[PDB]
RNA sequence: CCCCGGCGAGGGGAGUGAAAAAGAACCUGAAACCGUGUACGUACAAGCAGUGGGAGCACGCUUAGGCGUGUGACUGCGUAC
RNA sequence: ACGGGGCUAAACCAUGCACCGAAGCUGCGGCAGCGACGCUUAUGCGUUGUUGGGUAGGGGAGCGUUCUGUAAGCCUGCGAA
């Protein structure tokens, strides 16, 4: 009962170096580059994920914090006055307003300028 | 006409007509689907804030589709260590299409 | 009852150690042997 | 209509005659005749024979006229090499490489 | 939905003009540095340079606190060695008063290739004079 | 002795070629960590 | 058998054959490696070369839009096994 | 011999209220292990509690390859490997 081998590690090989596509040099070409490229490019992946969360709160408050101060108010009193007068919106949605309806984002800043006084 | 209404823990800014990807909802489909906490209403200049619901307000939607997503691929790997294990993984999703906001 | 129908009862059939043959299997690259000294070395190991 | 030459296992190696072949890609063959005449390399030898022999494959076998033909496409490939054993210093041996070429010459009139 | 991401063919840049005469450096260039970045619009991208020109006169008049007219050092390197070469800021504002806030707003942009073209908006003016009425600054109070 | 070489037959004690001690420009001055 | 070539090597036709990219360097003909063509990127830009975000361009779709494929300016993080 | 720019506070001391901040906690969806109780099982389902970083190493369950039987069967020149 000889079994070669021939068949299966090639199906194997060829399945690695599909998903290095794209990738510069050898570690597009060549298998033990490329399956090392593969492992590390699914760690960044993992990471990303979290990182990905983290990267877009830090864009929503970025943008609030700046159609806040159009309006005479900074971002830390602007979610102080929102949480008093008992307004539950997300900062990825205050964010998207602050761009699209400039007025709507207005009439909040004068709901949380009203709840602090 | 917007209006934004929280589902599956997180909060979308729908209109009417726009198809919405959700959680997974547990309704057939082709039923209707009914938002009571509605939060924030706004029709040209004139905005309703809800505090936190606007009340009166309730968003329909016809479900459409069920399905999974696009397969993500998880790798763990510690160097040196002698270990690695992987994983799949495809997310259930429920898509609505907004058929009235009324305020 | 058939040449393709008989089955061994359930618990008769546990399978083989197989030592070497990668990370899942939980005995590659020692065989179980740990790191190095008498007790890992081909034909090593002290008297009864 | 489109006419190949060719000259399979040419006794010299690719990166010699592809700087004499990149002379004449795209010219009109009568420039690229004057052009392979008046370079002083053995690889303008080479593939000027391979040039003349694809203008009268397509004039005799696909009855086309000269003063029409382009050099659509050229490139050279690389053949079998030969393996030789040079003698060094203190016992060594090198193994010497005598590299081939497959040129490949290519006329039409479109 | 995704996150809105500004456009750099569909972006608007306007034209400023701001007076460093008596100004505190530092607390001069952080506002300088909002603006060319873009900080203070709400369509502000990380990748897109969504930010103002801002034209500053009167450089060799920005103020300075505490004894750092004498005693702030600026340093640079020529690549020769031994060649480490100093500056006061007496002597900065006397020989090039134009490098000491385009100095001090470098040094508060980021770093690569965005941050660079960040300070190419950035026109520094000794005096009270600039050529860029063409473009129709407006008066910026800060 | 390397008695059947395929690459090299000529030769079968090949050591003055690469082991440093053995080639003949090798001086016992390289040789001073005692 | 005809043509180019040195009465060469090598090739292009013609013909045989189910097939000649089965032509004697001959079944199938993988990979490293080396080329030609096309799309996009690249000559003010610093590092394990990916990953997360993302403009523009090209080609397909199908529409009263924004999806698919290729490329990836710019930017957060990131020192192989 | 602040990470840099810069800072006379953007330093230090005391008090106070906001906000940022992790794979911690919460929300929504999904999978699995071990207990307990049950529409009743025939050993699977339902409810609930809890758990799921991991080297050496121990335990459990699988994928695929060649060969023998089932197979003088089944697929295949209307195209097998
Ligand atoms: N006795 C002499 C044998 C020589 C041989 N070719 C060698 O290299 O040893
Ligand atoms: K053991
Ligand atoms: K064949
Ligand atoms: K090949
Ligand atoms: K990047
Ligand atoms: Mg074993
Ligand atoms: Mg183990
Ligand atoms: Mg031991
Ligand atoms: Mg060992
Ligand atoms: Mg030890
Ligand atoms: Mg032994
Ligand atoms: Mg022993
Ligand atoms: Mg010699
Ligand atoms: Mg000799
Ligand atoms: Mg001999
Ligand atoms: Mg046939
Ligand atoms: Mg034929
Ligand atoms: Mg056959
Ligand atoms: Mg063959
Ligand atoms: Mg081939
Ligand atoms: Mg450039
Ligand atoms: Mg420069
Ligand atoms: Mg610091
Ligand atoms: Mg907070
Ligand atoms: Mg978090
Ligand atoms: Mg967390
Ligand atoms: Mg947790
Ligand atoms: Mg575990
Ligand atoms: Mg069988
Ligand atoms: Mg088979």
């Amino acid at each position: 009962a000889r079994v070669k081998r021939g068949v299966i590690a090639r199906a194997r090989h060829k399945k690695i170096l599909k998903q290095a596509k794209g990738y510069y040099g050898a570690r597009s070409r060549v298998y033990r580059v490329a399956f090392q490229a593969v492992i590390k490019a699914g760690q960044y992946a993992y990471r990303d994920r979290r990182q990905r969360k983290r990267q877009f709160r830090q864009l929503w408050i970025a943008r609030i914090n700046a159609a806040a101060r159009q309006n005479g108010i900074s971002y830390s009193k602007f979610i102080n006055g929102l949480k008093k007068a008992s307004v539950e919106i997300d900062r990825k949605i205050l964010a998207d307003i602050a761009v699209f309806d400039k007025v709507a984002f207005t009439a909040l800043v004068e709901k949380a300028k009203a709840a602090l006084a | 006409m917007y209006a934004v209404f929280q589902s599956g823990g997180k909060q979308h800014r729908v209109s009417e007509g726009q198809t919405v990807r959700l959680e997974k909802l547990d309704i057939a489909t082709g039923e209707t689907v009914e938002f009571a906490e509605v939060l924030m209403i706004a029709n040209g200049e004139e905005v309703k804030i809800g505090v936190p619901f606007v009340d009166g307000g309730v968003i329909k939607a016809e479900v459409v589709a069920h399905g999974r997503g696009e397969k993500v691929k998880i790798v763990k790997f510690r160097r040196r260590k002698h270990y690695r294990k992987q994983q799949g993984h495809r997310q259930w999703f429920t898509d609505v299409k907004i058929t009235g906001i009324s305020a | 009852m058939r040449l393709n129908t008989l089955s061994p009862a359930e618990g008769s059939k546990k399978a083989g150690k197989r030592l070497g043959r990668g990370i899942g299997s939980g005995l590659g690259k020692t065989g179980g042997r740990g790191h190095k000294g008498q007790k890992s070395r081909s034909g090593g190991g002290v008297r009864r | 209509m489109e006419t190949i030459a060719k000259h399979r296992h040419a006794r010299s190696s690719a990166q010699k005659v592809r700087l004499v072949a990149d002379l004449i890609r795209g010219k009109k063959v009568s420039q690229a005749l004057d052009i392979l005449t008046y370079t002083n390399k053995k690889a303008a030898v080479l593939v000027k024979k391979v040039l003349e022999s694809a203008i009268a494959n397509a004039e005799h076998n696909d009855g086309a006229d000269i003063d029409d033909l382009k050099v659509t496409k050229i490139f050279v490939d690389e053949g079998p090499s030969m393996k030789r054993i040079m003698p060094r210093a203190k016992g060594r041996a090198d193994r010497i490489l005598k590299r081939t070429s497959h040129i490949t010459v290519v006329v039409s009139d479109r | 939905m995704k996150t809105f991401t500004a456009k750099p063919e569909t972006v608007k840049r306007d034209w400023y003009v701001v007076d460093a005469t008596g100004k505190t450096l530092g607390r001069l260039a952080t506002e300088l540095a909002r603006r060319l970045r873009g900080k203070h619009k709400a369509e502000y991208t990380p990748h897109v340079d969504t930010g103002d020109y801002i034209i500053v006169l009167n450089a060799d008049k920005v103020a300075v606190t505490g004894n750092k007219r004498t005693d702030k050092v600026y340093y640079h390197h020529t690549g020769h060695i031994g060649g480490i070469k100093q500056a006061t800021f007496e002597e900065m504002i006397a020989r090039r008063p134009e490098r000491v806030i385009e100095i001090a707003v470098k040094g508060m942009l980021p770093k690569g290739p965005l941050g660079r073209a960040m300070f190419r908006k950035l026109k520094v003016y000794a005096g009270n004079e600039h050529n860029h009425a063409a473009q129709q600054p407006q008066v910026l109070d800060i | 002795m390397e008695n059947n070489s395929r690459t090299m037959p000529h030769i079968r004690r090949t050591t003055h070629i690469m082991k440093f001690a053995h080639r003949n420009s090798f001086d016992f001055h390289f040789f001073n960590a005692r």
